[PDB]
């Protein structure tokens, strides 16, 4: 059971994050299951961010969904996360997460950092 | 959000437990809540789920249990390993959904 | 006599139905022991109408039939031979007569999702009352005693349809409890499925 994600490392501001998380292997066939990312800035707290059912059910995250697009390959391949509009407060890593009802986050990543290149 | 002790610390081997609490009226709560530990540059994991539960392949020495407005959690048994951050988690009912709180420091 | 029958479609699917579209899984020419059950989850409840569960692997049945529901909360008590309510009145409905018996659990686990879940729907009203084990699938829109209207809304003309938020934190009282409805008949005909001995 393993999970990866891949982006880019250094961005420019007004450049619009294309973020790629893939899963190797997960009970596909249940209900109530899905993949969400969660970001960490320096210090402070955590907060969520958004997560998508197998069912391509979609549920940002309230004063933030303006400015997020999630892209499902529907293949298993991968998943795929867009944010446009980034802002220097946003700088943090992002983790990727098998979420359920039972467990919040049942298994993580090792987790991608990005800051901001201006 | 929630509040949760910013330091805690204690003396080895026992006598040592955090707890995390919130407000009764934003948190609906009566179930799903847990705690996961972090370490610095390993990913995060599952310790306890449903309040008071433990997942296969844990330690023992891990658990806790909720009372009123207060959810806890006990460890004994600290090593020179066990200096790990304690997130714990819910759902809430305004705003964002997921709260994930203060945490500690160990 | 033959292999296990497929229970563990009708208990263990994916999804389930909604409520006011109930679909039906006949099943026939299997030889099954009601014993794996009690391995599922602490039911909610357990009442049986028509026969004990203990003694209920020691019978045979002319045909059996399982259904699929989406119940909210604390509702559940109505699905009975006699009570009425609002799903009871507008949705499925059961005779006075009921053979076979009811199994729900908590479901909030695989049935539930942040912000709620749209999925399932309900009807709240109908022009009359509809007898047991009947289907209405049709959607069109009500008006309100006098003034007609068609196609749009607007005052007293509205959709018949309305969609469920169970949410993760609503607690006892407001949450799935999915539930499967049996139904047996006793010797009436040849036994299609038995017990075993």
């Amino acid at each position: 059971i393993t999970l990866k994600e891949s982006g880019p490392t250094l961005v420019k501001p007004t450049q619009t994050l294309t973020l790629t998380c893939a899963f190797s292997g997960f009970s596909l066939n249940t209900g109530g299951a899905g993949v969400g990312w969660i970001r960490q800035p320096p210090g402070k707290a955590l907060e969520w961010l958004a997560l998508i059912y197998w069912d391509g059910d979609k549920r940002y995250n309230p004063s933030l969904k303006s400015r997020l697009a999630i892209i499902m390959d529907t293949s298993k391949n991968r998943v795929v996360l867009t944010m446009t509009n980034m802002d220097p407060v946003d700088t943090a890593t992002y983790y990727c997460a098998h979420h359920k009802i039972e467990y919040i986050f049942d298994y993580w990543g090792q987790g991608t950092l990005v800051a901001v290149s201006s | 959000a929630l509040t949760q002790p910013a330091s805690v610390s204690g003396s080895p081997g026992q006598s040592i437990t955090v707890s995390c609490t919130g407000t009764s009226s934003d948190l609906g709560n009566f179930q799903y809540v847990s705690w996961y530990q972090h370490h610095p540059g390993k990913a995060p994991k599952l310790l306890i789920y449903e309040v008071s539960k433990r997942p296969s392949g844990v330690s023992n020495r891990f658990s806790g249990s909720k009372s009123g407005n207060t959810a806890s959690l006990t460890i004994s048994g600290l090593q020179a390993e066990d200096e790990a951050d304690y997130y714990c988690c819910s759902y809430t009912t305004t705003t964002i959904p997921v709260a994930f709180g203060g945490g500690t420091r160990l | 006599i033959t292999n296990l029958c497929p229970f563990d479609e009708v208990f263990n699917a994916t999804r389930f139905a909604s409520v006011y579209a109930w679909n039906r899984k006949r099943i026939s020419n299997c030889v099954a022991d009601y014993s794996v059950l009690y391995n599922l989850a602490p039911f909610f409840t357990f009442k049986c109408y028509g026969v004990s569960p203990t003694k209920l692997n020691d019978l045979c049945f002319t045909n059996v039939y399982a259904d699929s529901f989406v119940i909210r909360g604390d509702e559940v008590r109505q699905i009975a031979p006699g009570q009425t309510g609002n799903i009871a009145d507008y949705n499925y409905k059961l005779p006075d007569d009921f053979t076979g018996c009811v199994i729900a659990w908590n479901s909030n686990k695989l049935d539930s999702k942040v912000s709620g879940n749209y999925n399932y729907l309900y009807r709240l009203f109908r022009k009359s009352n509809l007898k047991p084990f009947e289907r209405d699938i049709s959607t069109e829109i009500y008006q309100a005693g006098n003034k007609p209207c068609n196609g749009v809304a607007g005052f007293n003309c509205y959709f018949p349809l309305r969609s469920y938020s169970f949410r993760p934190t609503y607690g006892v009282g407001h949450q799935p409890y999915r539930v499967v409805v049996l139904s047996f008949e006793l010797l009436h005909a040849p036994a299609t499925v038995c017990g075993p001995k």
